[PDB]
């Protein structure tokens, strides 16, 4: 026989994921654990103006 | 092996010899391995501090 099982979890932002959780649960518990995701700048010496 | 003499001298010799041999091999070997890494902050230092 030969049993061979790899999980893997990558979380960002939200509740501290463990194994036993569902995702309801995980949905539902971003209501404080917000992570930014996607973020647009500006070069920096376009902000020294006068 | 049966013999008879005269229909009236018999001889029986009757052996039987009876062997069992029974040999069971098990092996388990389990390997577990779980690793969490929660990176909750970053805490950086302000520019200006004293
Ligand atoms: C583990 O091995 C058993 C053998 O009895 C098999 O039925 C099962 O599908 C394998 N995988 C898991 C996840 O249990």
């Amino acid at each position: 026989l030969s049993n061979r099982t790899n999980s893997r979890v990558q979380s960002f932002g939200g509740v501290p994921f463990y194994p036993g959780i569902t995702l309801e649960t995980w949905q539902k518990g971003i209501t404080n654990h917000l992570v930014a995701i996607d973020r647009a700048g500006l070069p920096l010496h376009f902000f020294i103006k006068p | 092996t049966e013999l008879a003499l005269f229909s009236r001298v018999n001889g029986k010799f009757s052996t039987e010899f009876q062997r069992m041999k029974t040999l069971q091999v098990k092996d388990q070997a389990v390997t577990t391995r779980v690793q969490v890494r929660n990176r909750i902050y970053t805490v950086k230092t302000t520019p200006t501090s004293e």
